[PDB]
């Protein structure tokens, strides 16, 4: 019946975040769910004397008929005291992720901090007052949960870390990441093995993530248009690679010619291009990760289902860049695709640096807030802001 | 009064509420409060204090409406700002459209409920207030239960009500009880007598917990008035909307009118306010009198006719689909009606022209849909199926090529003009034979003096001076010229990322005159291909205009 006292960042107060509207279906599922946790002592209904509140909703993470309660403690976490990364995790063949949230129900929360964990189950058309609860145990999604549980966590983990001191197990929030250079059969079985050990209590490829190369258009014949677009893309890239030169190409344009006129390249321009392709055959030197600084994930809509992104801390010094596609069935849903993208990039940022990136989403606030919850499937929620993607920024990574 | 567990209250950390002095009143008021108080004291409401209490609120005596008898009020105004914050009672209020049809409906006015609920004994002290007396010769009191005008009274009462009902609701799941203020709206699909009998059970149940409610003969009967509507148990109608006809129309009158007409535009079709609104231009005072114009005197008249029309509606049937159909009622203006059965509307509404920097129909339509979707999740916890005046091909073309994440729930095209379209589309490749304008524009960061022009293949050109302009204004100006001094197919190369992006987004409405003009020119052309090149480079054509727009 022990309880480590947890407090809010000095002078801070509990979160009073409003509950967005939920669908009948998500409400029903949540009433079932909460009634259960209430019976088991996990939570308890609260009174009006508690003025704090946190948003909650329901999801279905990868192939599930049954719903999962999800609480957005982002604001509570940003207000919770601080507490206290094996680069080996990133440098693995495969890395599997595990949801250990359940573990937390086992631990009771410092009763004085409970008031802050207050959340509400809305009623359709406001016909009824919302149902108010607060946690009695450690809530999943709370930055303090993993911490206060570390102690017990490590314990239950030693056995597997001693039996297999070749695998890396990193925990982030409610997730546990395990990476090993084994082969799949033995790897997935060794995993199933870990979930066996975990149960008697309560598929990514890292060597594949990098800074993708900027490729330049090659064609039989070049028009004035073609050269301009070419020079534009290059001129931008000069920002990342000062060596990049466009003198020769610009010359080919001297004069106010038609846009479609076919321009014959010179031996000089061809060298100029030859030379730039080479400057671009690799990422710009001297780009290192700074832990004392925020990670930033920028995404641009390429269209047709494609989305390029760059993770970075300082402008033009990409720590990583990429593209995301397909996801059959989402063939007509920009929000699904974007949400999947953000998750894919978060997990990735977690693996690599063990922290989430602040997102810059090319979407209108309203659009994203209406539906993103309908396609979320993680236990965590990164931070984000909305933007108006530059016409350029796109043709460049395109 | 009630025997329900009090709620634990505390004063905002640190703060404490003892002070604000007694407002000496006449001898008629001092004794007209000495009386009323002696009353409450007995009922167990207030408790003559003094024992140990430094806190104090001022009592007043106001002429009770229609009474030669006096009534009291207590300024907790101070006490409240020192009182902890509570969980908001929820200000999102039920809308007729979300109600389910019922056979019988009753409304139980719990009214005198604040004084029926126990206050946190532990906190009572903080309520103290006094009654003055000639020659300060000595009356000190403090509440024992929720006080009329205290911060937590509503919140704490509402919560007590929820608890007290909890059992009854588990017992009678076929009965619907809606809380709101001191009111209880109970509806059911039972037979009239069966229903009347459950109410009595409810009333006595509430009375067991000390909450007195009205008799079946003191009850108020349907329809009930709800934020503008008349609520019947099987349907709803709109309270008549009477427009006054006067010879004197101060500014105020004109506004309130517009105000009511706006509220009416949601429910009624074809309401207009354009000319009543014109009447407020340059007004100098609220009391000012403005003569209604001819067209003003007219729409007002045509609006009265419309307001006579009786508008009825239907409630929600969970077993049927939700369908929302939208209409473009002008640029940026949309109309919508949500229904389940053709012509039997649950709700209707209007979204006014959102006037921003630059959009277009498809985008505008998209926001409309997002709006109706959120409204619906709220009202019904469901998203309607949409019937939109746009082709899957246009939507297909728009999104497939738009730079932002955009989406629209299950929807169906409905051919009901005026339709939403893309008024023009930029070429994806240069145009052969079409002329080629290399535009540019510039301005000083100190004088705001700018030049904007172009140079083209075919020798044609033209520069022009601007005053009080910016880089972005001149750059856009440049493109306008080109669209003017050009044929029906044009290739334009600009160095303005600004200009580019605004246009790339193919807008059909803006609040900038210039932008609007260009939009027009754009709609006109047969083929337009817009291109961008980096600003100050030796890039043929662009270096040329960079020369002319530099003095
Ligand atoms: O769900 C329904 N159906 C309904 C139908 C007709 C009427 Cl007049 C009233 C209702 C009701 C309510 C309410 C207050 C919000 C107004 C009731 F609770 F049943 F009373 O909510």
């Amino acid at each position: 019946i022990e309880t480590v006292p947890v407090k809010l960042k000095p002078g801070m107060d509990g979160p009073k975040v409003k509950q967005w509207p939920l669908t009948e279906e998500k409400i029903k599922a949540l009433v079932e769910i909460c009634t259960e946790m209430e019976k088991e002592g996990k939570i308890s209904k609260i009174g009006p004397e508690n003025p704090y509140n946190t948003p909650v909703f329901a999801i279905k993470k990868k192939d599930s008929t049954k719903w999962r309660k999800l609480v957005d403690f982002r604001e509570l976490n940003k207000r919770t005291q601080d507490f206290w990364h094996p680069a080996g995790l990133k440098k693995k063949k495969s890395v599997t992720v595990l949801d250990v949230g359940d573990a937390y129900f086992s631990v009771p929360l410092d009763e004085d901090f409970r008031k802050y964990t207050a959340f509400t189950i809305p009623s359709i058309n406001n016909e009824t007052p919302g149902i108010r609860y607060q946690y009695n145990v450690l809530p999943q999604g709370w930055k303090g949960s993993p911490a206060i549980f570390q102690s017990s966590m490590t314990k239950i983990l030693e056995p597997f870390r001693k039996q297999n001191p070749d695998i890396v197990i990193c925990q982030y929030m409610d997730d546990l990441y395990v990476g090993s250079d084994l082969e799949i059969g033995q790897h997935r079985t060794k995993i199933e093995e870990l979930r066996q050990h975990l149960l008697r209590w309560g598929e990514l490829h890292p060597d594949k993530w990098t800074v993708q190369p900027i490729v330049l258009p090659e064609k039989d014949s070049w028009t004035v248009n073609d050269i301009q677009k070419l020079v534009g893309k290059l001129n931008w890239a000069s920002q990342i690679y000062p060596g990049i030169k466009v003198r020769q190409l610009c010359k080919l344009l001297r004069g106010t010619k038609a846009l479609t006129e076919v321009i014959p390249l010179t031996e000089e321009a061809e060298l100029e291009l030859a030379e730039n392709r080479e400057i671009l055959k690799e990422p710009v030197h001297g780009v290192y990760y700074d832990p004392s600084k925020d990670l930033i994930a920028e995404i641009q809509k390429q269209g047709q289902g494609q989305w390029t992104y760059q993770i970075y801390q300082e402008p033009f010094k990409n720590l990583k860049t990429g593209k995301y596609a397909r996801m059959r069935g989402a063939h007509t849903n920009d929000v699904k695709q974007l949400t999947e993208a953000v998750q894919k990039i978060t997990t990735e940022s977690i693996v690599i640096w063990g922290k989430t990136p602040k997102f810059k989403l090319p979407i209108q606030k309203e659009t994203w807030e209406t539906w993103w919850t309908e396609y979320w499937q993680a236990t965590w929620i990164p931070e984000w802001e909305f933007v108006n993607t530059p016409p350029l920024v796109k043709l460049w990574y395109q | 009064i009630s025997p329900i567990e009090t709620v634990p209250v505390k004063l905002k950390p640190g703060m404490d509420g003892p002070k604000v002095k007694q407002w000496p009143l006449t001898e008629e008021k001092i004794k007209a409060l000495v009386e009323i108080c002696t009353e409450m004291e007995k009922e167990g409401k207030i408790s003559k204090i003094g024992p140990e209490n430094p806190y104090n609120t001022p009592v007043f005596a106001i002429k009770k409406k229609d009474s030669t008898k006096w009534r009291k009020l207590v300024d907790f105004r101070e006490l409240n700002k020192r009182t902890q914050d509570f969980w908001e009672v929820q200000l999102g209020i039920p809308h007729p459209a979300g109600l389910k049809k019922k056979k019988s409906v009753t409304v139980l006015d719990v009214g005198d409920a604040y004084f029926s609920v126990p206050l946190d004994e532990d906190f009572r002290k903080y309520t103290a207030f006094t009654i003055p007396s000639i020659n300060n010769e000595t009356i000190r009191y403090q509440y024992n239960v929720l006080p009329q005008g205290w911060k937590g009274s509503p919140a704490i009462f509402q919560s007590s009500m929820t608890k007290i009902l909890e059992p009854f609701r588990k017992q009678n799941p076929d009965i619907v009880i809606c809380q709101y203020m001191d009111d209880l709206y109970v509806g059911s699909d039972l037979e009239i007598g069966q229903h009347r009998t459950k109410i009595e059970e409810l009333r006595q149940h509430l009375l067991r917990w000390g909450l007195t409610t009205p008799d079946k003969k003191h009850q108020k009967e349907p329809p009930f008035l709800w934020m503008g509507y008349e609520l019947h148990p099987d349907k709803w109608t709109v309270q008549p909307i009477v427009l006054p006809e006067k010879d004197s129309w101060t500014v105020n009158d004109i506004q309130k009118l517009v105000g009511k007409l706006n509220w009416a535009s949601q429910i009624y079709p074809g309401i207009k306010v354009r000319q009543l609104c014109k009447l407020l231009r340059g007004t100098k005072a609220l009391t000012e009198v403005i003569p209604l114009t001819e067209e003003a005197e007219l729409e007002l008249a045509e609006n009265r006719e419309i307001l006579k029309e009786p508008v009825h509606g239907v409630y929600y049937d969970p077993s049927k689909d939700l369908i929302a159909e939208i209409q473009k009622q002008g640029q940026g203006q949309w109309t919508y009606q949500i229904y389940q059965e053709p012509f039997k509307n649950l709700k209707t509404g209007k979204y006014a022209r959102m006037r921003g920097a630059h959009t277009n129909d498809v985008k505008q339509l998209t926001e409309a849909v997002q709006k109706i979707t959120t409204e619906s999740i709220v009202i019904w916890g469901k998203t309607p199926k949409f019937k939109l005046p746009i082709q899957k091909e246009t939507w297909e073309t728009w999104w497939t090529e738009y730079w932002q994440a955009t989406w629209i729930p299950e929807w169906e095209f409905v051919n009901t003009p005026p339709l939403v379209k893309l008024w023009y589309q930029l070429e994806k490749e240069p145009i052969v034979g079409a002329e080629t304008f290399y535009v540019d524009g510039a301005a000083n960061r100190e004088t705001k003096l700018g030049k904007a022009g172009y140079v083209t293949n075919r020798g044609r050109q033209k520069v022009v001076t601007l005053t009080d302009t910016t880089n972005q204004k001149t750059e856009l100006q440049a493109i306008y010229l080109a669209l003017q001094d050009s044929g029906l197919e044009v290739n334009i190369v600009t160095d303005s990322q600004y200009a580019l992006g605004i246009i790339q987004a193919q807008p059909d409405q803006s609040e900038s005159e210039l932008v609007n003009q260009i939009i027009e020119q754009l709609i006109k052309k047969e083929k337009v291909y817009l291109a961008w090149v980096p600003a100050h480079k030796g890039i043929g054509g662009n270096e040329q205009v960079d020369k002319l727009v530099s003095a």
